[PDB]
RNA sequence: GCGCGACCCCAGGUCAGGCGGGACUACCGCUGAGUUUAAGCAUAUAAAUAAGCGGAGGAGAAGAAACUUACAAGGAUUCCCCUAGUAACGGCGAGCGAACCGGGAGCAGCCCAGCUUGAGAAUCGGGCGGCUGUGCCGUCCGAAUUGUAGUCUGGAGAGGCG
RNA sequence: CGCCCCACGAGGCGCCGUCAACGAGUCGGGUUGUUUGGGAAUGCAGCCCAAAUCGGGCGGUAGACUCCGUCCAAGGCUAAA
RNA sequence: UCCCGUGAACCAUCGAGUCUUUGAACGCAAGUUGCGCCCGAGGCCAUCCGGCCGAGGGCACGCCUGCCUGGGCGUCACGC
């Protein structure tokens, strides 16, 4: 909706940030296991449920 | 020393002028609120020798309940069951009345802590108890001896859980030898006990 | 604390005897030891039970008597010794008896 | 700046330098957006040292408070003492003492003496 | 509340009320309980202001004197536990029972009590104008057991 | 009487004499003007607002609100504000617009602080 | 045209204070099934259990005989072994099933109400103040005589003599 | 280890014989329901009846009489295993 | 300068502090950053020596002890 309540705002703000590649610098980061960000999330694909 | 004979005079309630006064009280009782404080014990002896004091911190509370039997709360009358359990109106409650209006007392009251509770009046549908309530934070509670030991962690909700007077009584505390042995510490105590499947090291 | 040569019940133990729970009145009385003393000086006291023979009378206070014999007290403070104490020289050889120190 | 010189100060002084810091702060965030390379690490050192000097502020206000009210007045829920909800609903050493007087005579006369045997 | 407490005394009314309880409402006279409350007021017990110098001044007598000269006081006593047992041990010359005691088992065995150990008893209205003798809020029953030499015909 | 009705009397009540307060410490403003200003937003339509509309454009806190938002405009820069309007941008933080009086100048402002 | 006292009940963002919710191993109270077994099934069994609803603590509960026994009797509570798969209970079918005695672990017994200062509430709380500060003390109010403190608890006790 | 010294109050012990006070819609009984190993009814609970003071509860088969063994409920606190 | 010292550290540890919105959640509600009421440090001008903008902080429910203001011929004594 065009409007959205302010709660629905501010917990769709978060997953914005939630949805973006590692750092770079995290991969060269020693005794390091992070592959990929594997949380990523898709508009089309998961919808966030709310 | 007057309370010799006023707990004559209670013992005898059949008599007319405990009927009168009695009935009148009953009235009164009927129409006030089921919960209500009372100033003072209308059975100054019993409350007595329940260890009730003329003292700050010790209230006293009068509480009206139904009587007659616990019927089953099931949707219609429907126990969807084997026949043996499939009766609904001659089932009676496992707690007496007395506990019940101190566990009315007790879920109202939060900041007291239940000591006793005694008969005071009966009729063909409610029975009004007094229960005597105690102040825990009140510092003239927490400087007398006699009753110290009731502002100790471990005497929480007595009432809610089975330690008073009638509290004993429907547990079936009220005997040591046989015909009571099973309820020490307690009914589910002891099945516990005697269910257990002791497999020693060395059997 | 010390504890009383009783009999059994029961047809199949009655001739059996074993330590009880305390000594009566009576015995403390006869054996010349108050009440309220008893236990404090390391003698049980039950109130319940009932002397009902002599037999069991005189066995238990031959007890009261040895343990008297073989007892010491120290003072309740240092230098004053009052009645019922016991003398620092003896005294200072007092050691913790260990196990069952009157058999039965 | 340190802490050891910094509760040294007046209330005055070290507002004041807290005034500072704080428009340092603005400063560098200012900064921040446009340009970089060494700056950019000073934010980290201007964030802690306004935090140094707000817990001096508060240390020190507290500390003076409860000298104020420790002249054994009531003393406020803030600066009560919080250990758990049953600690402050304990009873005194003094209110678990309280026996009966037939217990205290119980305990001045008929004590626990010591005693051994084989004597 | 209000509704309840006229209520009361109109079903106190209504109903037939026991001879045990109707003793009561028969109460002592206007001019003889006002001739009684008249003594009852010089009999008055002692105050606590009026008991802290009756404490303070024997200092003297107990710190350096080492004497009691002090004498036996009258005054009326009271409480029902304490009045009880005076007149059933008979020290008890006579007995003041206010009419109107909540709970009224309290007062109720009193007068056969009195009777039949013939001690006088009247039961004068007002608990409260009791409780005002002996500076409580509520009294509920007095006794005399001695009075001065200089009033007893008046008794 | 004369209404049929009975109706609680006007009693009288106290305010609170506390005997001791409930707090202690004084509030401390965390609102304060820093906080309510984090930074001047620098994106090249927040530049080129500056000149064709004589507005600064800042990122400021969540719970600011207008009014203090002219309020610390005010106390900082020693400038105020005709008029202020407030977004939240998608990413969280709240975008606010600055328009100055024509008496004080957006560039000289933006350069005394430096953005351009 | 009243001023009084008590009772009972109001409203107070009055002063000072205690309550609520969370965790589930263990613990206390209520409520409370059936699948299953009986080669069916309906009492019984599953089970005085699972689920439901509440209440606490470091343990909880019980506890100082209105006990068991029939003995030469013992002697609070709790737990282990034995009693005992026994007495008993059961469409006497399936099954179910404790206790006393005894041996051990540990053992501690206590306080109220009532007749009992009546030359005299000796008791307790609160405000304020002091100090030595988990309290003590002074003063002023209040509670309380429809009884606070003290003595007493059946093993006793109260009195009187030593 | 040191200073502080324990009473006319309380207790214990011995005797006396006078008092000797002890918990009520509670026990207890009928009937119903549940539960138990508890069987003419093991506890509990509802309703009705409802006390006793030379008495009351027990002694595992209901009943009345005689005797005997035993305990004192209807208030409260209490570690240890 | 953080290096033979008021002293580094994604160090340890814990007593001095901070602890956003909520939630038993407590001003009223809540698909609402919704709608209130009271105190008030501080400043303005003086329509007075009052009012405006406030930093902050309160305002829930039953309950106890006490205190205040009250109600009812419920019981009364004294009075016009
Ligand atoms: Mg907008
Ligand atoms: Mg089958
Ligand atoms: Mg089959
Ligand atoms: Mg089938
Ligand atoms: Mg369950
Ligand atoms: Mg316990
Ligand atoms: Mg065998
Ligand atoms: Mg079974
Ligand atoms: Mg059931
Ligand atoms: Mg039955
Ligand atoms: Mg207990």
């Amino acid at each position: 909706p065009s409007h959205k309540t302010f709660r629905i705002k501010q917990k769709l703000a978060k997953k914005q940030r939630q949805n973006r590649p590692i750092p770079y610098w995290i991969r060269m980061r020693t005794d390091n296991t992070i592959r990929y960000n594997a949380k990523r999330r898709h508009w089309r694909r998961t919808k966030l449920g709310f | 020393g007057a309370y010799k004979f006023v707990s004559e005079l209670w013992r005898r309630k059949q008599s007319d002028v405990m009927r009168f006064v009695q009935r009148v009280r009953c009235w009164e009782y009927r129409q006030q609120p089921a919960i209500v404080r009372i100033t003072r014990p209308t059975r100054p002896d019993r409350a007595r020798r329940l260890g009730f004091k003329a003292k700050q911190g010790y209230v006293v509370y009068r509480i009206r309940v139904r009587r007659g039997g616990r019927k089953r709360p099931v949707p219609k009358g429907i126990v969807y069951g084997k026949p043996k359990h499939q009766g609904i109106t001659q089932l009676k409650f496992q707690r007496n009345k007395r506990s019940v209006a101190e566990e009315r007392a007790g879920r109202r009251l939060g900041g007291l802590r239940v000591l006793n509770s005694y008969w005071v009046n009966e009729d063909s549908t409610y029975k009004y108890f007094e229960v005597i309530l105690v102040d825990v934070a009140h510092s003239a509670v927490r400087n007398d001896p006699r009753i110290n030991w009731l502002c100790k962690p471990v005497h929480k909700h007595r009432e809610l859980r089975g330690l008073t007077s009638a509290g004993k009584k429907f547990r079936g505390l009220r005997g040591k030898g046989h015909r009571h042995h099973k309820n020490r510490p307690s009914r589910r105590a002891t099945w516990k006990r005697n269910q257990t499947v002791s497999l020693r090291r060395y059997r | 604390p010390l504890r009383p040569i009783v009999q059994c019940q029961t047809r199949k133990y009655n001739m059996k005897a074993r330590a009880g729970r305390g000594f009566t009145l009576e015995e403390l009385k006869s054996a010349g030891i108050p009440k309220k003393l008893a236990p404090t000086i390391g003698i049980s006291v039950d109130h319940r039970r009932k002397n009902r023979s002599l037999e069991g009378m005189q066995s238990n206070i031959q007890r009261l008597k040895t343990y008297k014999a073989k007892l010491v007290i120290f003072p309740r403070r240092a230098r004053k010794v009052k009645a019922g104490d016991s003398t620092p020289e003896e005294l200072a050889n007092a050691t913790q008896v260990q196990g069952d120190y009157m058999p039965i | 700046v340190k802490a050891g010189e910094l509760w040294n100060k007046s209330k005055d002084d070290l507002t004041k330098q807290l005034a500072e810091l704080k428009t340092e702060l603005g400063q560098l965030r200012i900064q921040k957006v446009a340009s970089s390379g060494s700056k950019l690490n000073r934010i980290h050192d201007i964030r802690k040292s306004i935090a140094r000097v707000l817990t001096v502020i508060n240390a020190k206000q507290r500390a003076q408070l409860r000298l104020f009210y420790k002249n054994k007045k009531y003393a406020p829920l803030d600066l009560r003492a919080k250990q758990t909800r049953a600690i402050r609903r304990r009873l005194s050493p003094d209110e678990k003492s309280r026996v009966l007087e037939k217990t205290k005579k119980r305990t001045v006369h008929f004590p626990q003496r010591k005693f051994a045997i084989k004597a | 509340v209000v509704r309840i407490q006229r209520q009361r005394r109109i079903l106190k009314q209504r109903l037939k009320v026991p001879p045990a309880l109707h003793q009561f409402t028969r109460t002592l006279d206007k001019n003889l309980a006002t001739n009684l409350f008249k003594m009852l007021l010089k009999y008055r017990p002692e105050d606590k202001a009026a008991k802290k110098e009756r404490l303070l001044k024997r200092a003297q007598a107990e710190a350096e004197g080492k004497t009691v000269e002090a004498k036996k006081p009258i005054v009326v006593k009271y409480g029902l536990n304490h009045v009880t047992y005076l007149i059933e041990q008979s020290k008890a010359q006579l007995v003041v029972i206010a009419h109107d005691v909540d709970p009224i088992e309290l007062v109720v065995w009193l007068p056969a009590l009195c009777r039949k150990m013939e001690v006088p008893y009247c039961i004068v209205k007002g608990k409260s104008r009791l409780g005002s003798i002996v500076h409580k809020k509520t009294a509920s029953v007095l006794c005399l057991t001695t009075v001065k030499n200089e009033d007893k015909l008046e008794f | 009487r004369t209404s049929v009705t009975f109706h609680r009397p006007k009693t009288l009540s106290k305010a609170r004499d506390p005997k001791y307060p409930r707090i202690s410490t004084p509030g401390r403003n965390k609102l304060d003007q820093y906080q309510i200003l984090k930074y001047p937003l620098t994106t090249e339509s927040a530049m080129k607002k500056i000149e064709d509309n004589n507005t600064l454009v800042f990122i400021v806190d969540l719970k600011a609100d207008k009014k203090k938002i002219k309020a610390a405009v005010k106390k900082m820069y020693d400038i105020q504000a005709k008029k202020v309007n407030t977004l939240i941008r998608p990413d969280g933080k709240k975008k606010a617009y600055v328009k100055l009086t024509p008496d004080y100048d957006a560039l000289d402002v933006a350069n005394k602080i430096g953005i351009i």
